[PDB]
This record gives C-alpha cells, structure tokens and sequence, in this order.
C-alpha cells in the first residue's frame, strides 16, 4: 500500500519561514514526480510545483517561484517544502500528490494546515442569550451561547454536556479583529426560561480552559 | 495560461437521477481529469484523460469531451456523491484546476424560524455590546439579511456565517451578529433584525427593546 | 525508447538483445590501435519526446568478446575516452526526438606487443556493449545488449608496428635460382625494431629450413634466406635500426640450399615465420 | 609468428 | 611533450568572421576529442563544444549554436574554430583543449580576440604633479597619464628604468573605443625636484 | 543543464596553511568532477579528475573528495606557486559547465590607503580634456569604496575605476580613479575632493 504522511499543523508569525514535510512509503520514492497543491479556505485548488527526487529537477508556478523552494531527501524518503516571507495570503492547506507513473491509481496526503497570524493564545469569552420578556408562545423555543475572542482553533461547543444531541446548530468560526468568533444555538421543547435551565459547555484546548454557562 | 472555466458554481439534484457537470477551457487540451472532495478531506481522483475511471470508482461516473467542452456526468446518485468536483489540465505548464461545482440535494421549500437576542448583561458589564440574530431551517440557501437600529438602516460592522446543507434535513441556517461600542449602543432605544428569502417573497422582521428583560 | 541497427535488426520497448555485423578496418596509431567505429551502425529514438527525456549510458560489464576477451583499451563516448572494459558507468547521453539518432561508440586497444596480431574469422564476436536506458518519468531501467560480429576476415594488430601482408606468397624459379620477398614493416613512431625467424631448421648450422612438400617431394634441398646477400641463421636477431612511418623493406630473399647427399627432382615448399621485437 | 611466408619451388 | 599551439591574436570589425586554429602535437591527433572553451572579462569559463577528429561528429552549446563552426584538418593535425557575425561581446580568449577522462587533459595558450571599430591612434602623454603642498612631508607621489590610445598595449617606464621601485602601473580601461592608463611613482621629498619627472611611454603599434 | 556554484569568490591564507575549496552541483553527477588551476599570467592546466585522481605533473600537495552533489579540493600546505584561481567542471551531461572560480590571497597585516589627488595638467587645459586622477596605494584588504565630490556635492558620472592585482612583495593592493571632465564643466565649479574609505 502506498501512503503519504505529512507533518503536523504549523502556526507561525509573519515574516518567518516554515518548512513542512511529506514522508512517503510503499513505492520507489526517487523515481516519481511529487506534486504540491495549495487550497485556501473556502476556495479552489492551486498548483504550486513539483520535484523529481532522483535528479532534483523542479518545475514551479510562475506565481509561486520566488517564495517556494522544493527539495527532497533520498535517505529518509522525505520531500520538503519551504515558504519564506510569509504573509496573510499564505494561510492554507498544503497537499502532496503522486501518481503520474502509476497505471490508474492516485494518492494524496492528508494536508498540513498552516495559519499565519501575529496574534497569541487567548481564552474564549462565553456569553448567554435569552429571549425578550416572554416565551415565543410556541411549543418550540430557541436559545444561544455567543463565544468571542479566542485563538487558535478549534473550540468545542456542546449543550448540557452532550445531552442535547438534536436541534443544535454550531456555526463555523469567522475572523474578527484578528481573533476567531463563534455562535451557536439550541432548540428545546421542554419550555425552559424560566421553567427549566439549559447549560452550554465551551472548551479551548489551546489555552486549556473550560467554560460552563447557563441561561 | 489555460484558464479552465466551470459554471455554474452550485448544482442541485435529487437521489437516483442523472447529473451533468461541464468544464470548458480557453485552449485545446489533451488530458482532463476530474477530482472529488468532501469537506475536511483531501481530494480524490475519479477520471483521467476525460473518459477513463480510476481504481474503485463506480460505473456511474462517465466523462465526455475532446479538445474542449468537457463533461463529467453521474447517472444514479447514491447519496455518497454529494461533494465538490474539479477539472484539471496537466497538458501545459502550469497545471490549472477548475473552479469547482458543489452537488447538493433538492427538497421542498422551507421558511426560516427567526429569533433575535439582546446583548448579554454580563458582556455589557465588561463593556461589550453585540447583537445576535438567528435564521434556522430554510431552503433554498439563497437568503439576505439586513439590520436596523431605532428604525434606521445600518450596513456596517455586521458578520455572518452559514451551515453546510444538513445531512438529515437538507436545510440551511444562518447567523448574523452586530457589534457595537458601549457608548454607541447606549444612545439608542430599539434594535431590529430583517431578512428576505428566495421563495418567501415577504420580509421577515424581528426586533427587541431596551429594559425588556 | 527503442533502437535498431543499419541492417534492420531491432530491439523493442523494454530492452533485449541484437546482433551487429560490421566491416572491420583496423589501423595502428601511436598510442592505441583502432578496432571498430560504431557510429551510423546503431540508431536509437525516444517515443514521447514532448514529456519524457531518456538518459543513455554505457553500463559496466561491457568488454571484448570472442578471441579478443583478454585485451583492454579505451572507449570514445560522447566527448572523452574511458578505460575499457568499463568498470564504472559512463556519463549520460540525452535522446530527445522521434527521428533516429546514432549511438556513437568507438573501441580502441592498448598495444601489448611489438608487431603482433590476432586473426578474426568472419562472423565472429568481438565486443559486447550494454546500453542502459532510464528516464525522468518512472522507475524504468532497461538493458540493451549489443553483440558486435566481424563481417569480414581481418587481423587486428596488438603492437606498435605493422606489416604489409600477414601472409606472403612467393614463387621460386626452377633450381638453381632465387627471388626477392615483398615484405615491408612500419611503425607509428621511431622505434628501434628488429626481427628473427622461426622454423624447422634442417642443418647443424641452423640456416636451412626443412622441405615439407605435400606431394612428390624432392630430397636433398631445403630453403635458405639471405639479407643483402648474407645468410641469416634461424634464431639470430636481425637489427633494422630506427623505423618510422615510412615503410622500410626487410630485404629478404629466398634461395636454394643443399642439405647434403644426392639431390632428386620434385616439389619444394617451406613455411617461415617472421617475429619482430623491440631493441 | 607475426608474418608467415610460403615459398614454393621445383627441381626439374 | 603533448603541446597544443594556437594562432596569434586577432583584430576584427563587427560583423566580420574569424578563423583561429589549434595545432596539436606529441600524440595521435585522431584518437581523442578536441574541446573549445571561452573566457570573457571577469574570467568566467564557458564551453563551446567538441569535435571528433576522426569522423567529424560535433556537439554545440545552444548559446553558440548558429555562430561557431568547429572543423578539423586531419592531414596537418590542425583544429579550427570559426565565428561569424562578430559583435562586441565576442571579445574574449578562446582555448583549445583535449579531453581524456571526462576532463580537459591538456590546454593551449589561448587566443585573444578584439572586436572593435577604432583605428590605430597615438597616446596622449600627460604629467601629474601635486598642488600647493605635498600630501606628506617626507614622500611625494608622482604620476603621468596615458589617454586615448588604440590598440593595446603601451609600455611605461620611469626615468629610463631608473625608478624600478615604488611604481604602480594600472591595467588599462577603455571608454568610447579609446583606451586609458595611468601610472604612479613615489620618491623621497629630498629627491624631487632634485631629479626628473620624465616617464618613457612606448607604443609599438604606432611606433611612438 | 547543471549549474555549479563555489562557496566563496576569494580565500585568504598563509604559507603552510591547509586550505579547502568546495564545489556544489545543482543535480547529481556520478562523480565526474574536475579541478583546474589558472595562473595569474593566464595558463590553465588540470589538477584532479574524476574527484580523486591526480594528473601527470600535479604536485602531490593537492587532493580531492566528495560524492553526490558536494565535492571539495584540499591543499595540504600553501606554497608561493599555489597562488592562482581554481575552477570546477562537471562532465556527466552535455553541455559541460564550469564553476565560478576561487582566487587565493596571501594573508598579511592590515594597512591604510595613501590617498593622493592631482589637478588637470596644462596640456589637458590647452586641449580642454580635463581629468583629475586619484591614487590609493598599498592598502589591505582589497575591498574599498570610492565616491567623488564636486563643490561639496557628490558626482556619479564619467568615473573610471582600475585596480591592480595583489603585490608580490608587499602583498597590498592599489587603485586609481579618473574623473574625466570637459573644459566648460571643469571651470564652472570651485573645488574637488576624493573621498574613499
Ligand atoms: C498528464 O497525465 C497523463 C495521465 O493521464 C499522463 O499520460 C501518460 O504520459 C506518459 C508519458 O507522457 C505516456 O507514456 C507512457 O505510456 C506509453 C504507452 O504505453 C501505454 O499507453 C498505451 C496507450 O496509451 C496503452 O495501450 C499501453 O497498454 C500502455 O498502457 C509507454 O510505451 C511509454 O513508455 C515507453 O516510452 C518511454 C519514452 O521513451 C520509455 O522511457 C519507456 O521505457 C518505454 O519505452 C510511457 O511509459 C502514457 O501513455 C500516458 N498515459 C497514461 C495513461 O499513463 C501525461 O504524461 C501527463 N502529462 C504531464 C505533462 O504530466
């Protein structure tokens, strides 16, 4: 079986140089071209370049030639990629791809997530949401837990310690003032506020903090 | 270089019927390959040289075209074909990918269940002022949202997010948040959330007033 | 990547073997003799030039085959001259287009004797050349083995000098009589050259060769050679002085010599070999 | 024997 | 023993053609290859190509393809290089060399080629003398300038070779197809004006 | 093709020192790397071929080593005859390519330039060919900058620079900068100065 194993996610500040790797197995590493592809979040794919490990021959995109530097290490079956003068646009997932010399088969890596930002680690700020002056006069009611100012991803949001596994929306985070923000909602048929109480749980492994809040 | 053009960006289909995804290039090409990607996963190859399946690809995937005006088609959707598809040319450097077409489920129309919440008292104590609006379980995805303060239109400092089409219900969701400073929030009285829908051809308005809780 | 020869023998995609028949015209030189030039004999081409480049080298293990299996030399390959047999791989040659292109290879031989030679029978193997083809596309690594065969009977010199004819036939007049021998020798640079004769002497003085007539042999007479009117004994070395590119005659003459006793009528024939040495 | 010379003759 | 002898320096006009030879000796000419190498100002080396002086196969660097034609004269043991459509950037030194083991085994002495449109011109000798006060109270630096001459070389000596010390002659530089050169000398302050400032400039091309 | 790069343009050493010069190839060459030496007069000759083999007449104090895309040349102990330029050349693919060259210097104590300036000569004034010459003699190390001045203001036009090689007795360099001026522009300015550090 042919597999490609990429390095872990890298968080770096602007102006630095990061060197990601894509270790290969299951085939003759030296003898096949390896492609590198970039995918910005919520966008399409883009071709960066390719290397022939045996001779070191390289081909680059004109758009990427100055920034990217491609190299390979025949001893350890590792192909290295380097990005320099990192700007905000260099935040994306990078894949390594093999398959030109194989008959009808194609392989990809799992991708390395690279996020560039001058921000630092930050605990999240959790806030409840409640309706206005009364219930919605309906069998179904909704609530929410607005989470603001945390970094870096991922934050885990649940409700009632996982008890409320249905009627829950957990919208994906967005960038705001150089910090991620998230919102969530739940719907409850038991008619709480003020009959019952609902708890939403927030966890941020990067700052190793956990929050529980009630409406 | 060769700019592969894909249109439309979104494609709607039911289960069991036949879909056709088109890809048209700026110059004549020889090889065109089709790739599939599911959210959070690395792309997978389906077709090479415009008509040949890869290993393990079901027979529902066939591709036509030559020189230009290529096409990838699916005959009998199996609910595992809901993903994004790209076309790529490797004929001439640099290799160029297509824009991508997302393939989703068609269902009966639905209307949003709108809810609006006042800024949290704890947040106000710390000097934060944010207003949250909700729009749940609507179809199709086309939707617009506007905000109003004391009946006055405002179009600044609003951030929105969406959910991908739910697997169990095939409906969408939206969240719109308005961020204001403490001083600018306290000088107003009432706040309003307004939205419009593609099929619900009537505005839906939700509002709240100060000292209501 | 496939190759073919001048007479149409071909090797398909993936490697294989073939036979190349060439006309040999060896020539002696100051440093090393020439055996064969294999330009315009072998032609190779690349099938997908627009995306693949083929790299062709003379792989290790190439050597002289046949009777020449013990001789070492150099090989002309793509700009220089490397030791032969090849104990290490040679630099690359890039094949680039569908139009057939030559695989120019030339083989030389390091001299080991004074005026020696080796007789090559027609249709006899001389060299084996292994062609190795890789590319810049995948793990392909193939061997094309070429067997070079002599299309004609020639003698390849193993020395620094050379002779006009390797086999010389002369006819005597009826006894008594004599006739000169048309034999000349030359060398690529000035060398103090000499020679001596080897044969079945029939006299105690070692100056008469035995008559070995196959049919109706006359008895009492052999063959005796004279250099400038002087009798040359068999194994006594004869000095020629410095010899250069200008052909220098040996001056040999064959005569009648009596071995003693009564002489009868019949046929006379003797075999005489000439061996050259450095001085 | 680098060169070999064949010498023929008759007696009558 | 193995010697490769070349032809002397050449002067050409732009757009003309030059044929420079390389006579090999001391070995078998047709047994090896012959390579041509070019060295420009700044002293970087460039490879032109090779020729087989047995069957005449050639190989060219793509830079010089269409410009340089390697041929050989088997009879007289002489190799040739031919350039056509000469321009300014063809002024360099061209070497002929023999290759054995993937390496350039022996080399020639080189052939300097000058491609310019200027005529033979005499130099304009000028003196250089200090101003109101010498730069040092013990040693004074004298010099005389040579300007405008063509072609190379001039020869400068100081006081008929008497001042064999303290002299620094600088290599020439050319402006507007005319060459320039300056030289210096230093003498103790007690010897000037106790001696002469005469610099002896020579120009073999124009005999001045 | 294959590009060959040498690490340093110039090297400093003293008699008896053991020095190293290293080439590096863009793409792997299956050995087939050669080292040439060019004397200051201009004669090239081979030193080492195939990475480890000495030529016929090369002195024994040279050696070579390497593989893959990294090679180097080693001199056991400098002599005076070893002051020259050294080139590397690959012969694994056509066209053959060359290294940039590494010149060798003799190490010595530092010094300072003896700057001098001169006015245009009388003959130059008669013909109008004004030329002010600035000399900088017997300084170390070779690198230096020269910037001219007119009436206090700088000038960056019509300047010709020329450097000698390293002296064979005192082991310092030298320089000379000439500022060509026309008659009209020479007489329309007040003073001149030759600033160089
Ligand atoms: C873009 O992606 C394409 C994938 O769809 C790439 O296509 C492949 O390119 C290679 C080289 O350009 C092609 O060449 C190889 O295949 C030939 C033909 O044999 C194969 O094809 C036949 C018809 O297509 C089949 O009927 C056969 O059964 C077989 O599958 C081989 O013969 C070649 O090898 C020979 O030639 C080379 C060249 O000298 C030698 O080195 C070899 O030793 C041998 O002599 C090639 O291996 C390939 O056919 C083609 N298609 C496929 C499906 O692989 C395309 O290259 C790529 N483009 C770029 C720019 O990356």
């Amino acid at each position: 079986q042919v597999q490609l194993q990429q390095s872990g996610a890298e968080l770096v500040r602007p102006g630095s140089s990061v060197k990601i790797s894509c270790k290969a197995s299951g085939y003759a590493f030296s003898s096949y071209w390896m492609n590198w592809v970039k995918q910005r979040p919520g966008q399409g794919l883009e071709w960066i370049g390719q290397i022939y490990p045996r001779d070191g021959d390289t081909n680059y995109n004109g758009k990427f030639m100055d920034k990217v530097t491609l190299t390979a290490d025949k001893s350890s079956n590792t192909a290295y990629m380097q990005l320099s003068s990192l700007t905000s646009e260099d935040s994306a997932v990078y894949f390594c791809e093999v398959g030109r010399g194989f008959y009808g088969m194609d392989y990809w890596g799992q991708g390395t997530s690279v996020t560039v930002s001058s921000a630092k680690t930050t605990p999240p700020s959790v806030y409840p949401l409640a309706p206005g002056s009364a219930a919605q006069t309906n069998s179904m009611v909704t609530l929410g837990c607005l989470v603001k100012g945390y970094f870096p991803e991922p934050v885990t949001v649940t409700w009632n310690s996982g008890s409320l596994s249905s009627g829950v929306h957990t919208f994906p985070a967005v960038l705001q003032s150089d910090l991620y923000t998230l919102s969530s909602s739940v719907t409850v048929p038991s008619s709480p506020r003020p009959s019952e109480t609902v708890t939403c749980n927030v966890a941020h492994p990067a700052s190793s903090t956990k929050v529980d809040k009630k409406i | 270089e060769l700019q592969m053009t894909q249109s439309p960006k979104f494609m709607s289909t039911s289960v069991g019927d036949r879909v056709s995804v088109t890809c048209k290039a700026s110059q004549n090409v020889s090889n065109v390959a089709w790739y599939q990607q599911k959210p959070g996963q690395s792309p997978k190859a389906m077709i090479y040289s415009a008509s040949y399946r890869y290993s393990g690809v079901p027979g529902r995937f066939t591709g036509s075209g030559s020189g230009t005006d290529f096409t990838l088609t699916i005959n009998n959707v199996q609910s595992e074909d809901l993903a994004t598809y790209f076309c790529q040319q490797n004929s001439s450097f640099p290799f160029t990918f297509g824009g991508g077409t997302k393939l989703e489920i068609k269902r009966a129309d639905a209307a949003p269940t709108v809810s609006i919440f006042p800024p949290s008292s704890e947040q106000l104590t710390s000097g934060g002022a944010s207003v949250v609006c909700f729009l749940n379980n609507f179809y199709p995805k086309d939707i617009n949202v506007k905000w109003k303060i004391d009946g006055s239109e405002r179009q600044n400092g609003v951030l929105n997010s969406w959910t991908d089409q739910d697997s169990k219900d095939s409906t969408y969701s939206m969240s719109s948040t308005l961020t204001l400073t403490k001083d600018e929030y306290e000088r107003h009285n009432s706040y309003t959330c307004e939205a419009t829908h593609k099929t619900s051809t009537s505005p839906i308005v939700k509002s709240f007033n100060r000292n209501e809780c | 990547f496939a190759c073919k020869t001048a007479n149409g023998t071909a090797i398909p995609i993936g490697g294989g073997s073939a036979n190349v028949y060439v006309n040999l015209a060896p020539v002696v030189n100051v440093g090393q003799n020439l055996v064969v030039d294999l330009s315009t004999q072998i032609f190779c081409h690349n099938d997908y030039p627009e995306t693949i480049t083929d790299y062709v080298t003379l792989q290790r293990g190439s050597a002289y085959g046949g009777v020449l299996s013990n001789f070492s030399g150099t090989v002309k390959y793509s700009g220089s001259s490397y030791p032969f047999p090849t104990t290490s791989e040679t630099p690359r040659v890039v094949y680039n287009s569908r139009t057939d292109k030559p695989w120019p290879v030339a083989l030389y031989l390091t001299p080991v004797s004074s005026a020696g030679g080796v007789a090559i029978k027609a249709g006899s193997l001389i060299a084996v050349l292994i062609l190795r083809q890789t590319n810049n596309y995948n793990s392909d690594d193939f061997q094309f083995v070429w067997n070079i065969y002599a299309n004609n009977d020639v003698v390849v010199p193993t020395g620094g000098c050379d002779v006009s004819a390797r086999d010389v036939t002369v006819t005597l007049p009826d006894y008594p009589g004599s006739v000169p021998i048309p034999l000349t020798v030359y060398c690529a640079k000035s060398q103090n050259l000499g020679y001596y004769l080897s044969g079945t002497t029939a006299d105690a003085g070692n100056s008469i060769f035995t008559n070995t007539a196959s049919f109706s042999p006359a008895q009492g007479v052999g063959v005796q050679l004279t250099r400038n009117g002087t009798i040359i004994p068999a194994n006594n070395t004869v000095s020629l002085g410095a010899v250069g590119t200008s052909a220098v005659s040996l001056g040999l003459t064959a005569n009648y010599a009596r071995t003693g006793g009564q002489v009868t009528a019949g046929n006379v024939q003797s075999i005489i070999g000439v061996t050259f040495v450095y001085q | 024997a680098d060169v070999t010379i064949t010498v023929n003759g008759k007696v009558v």
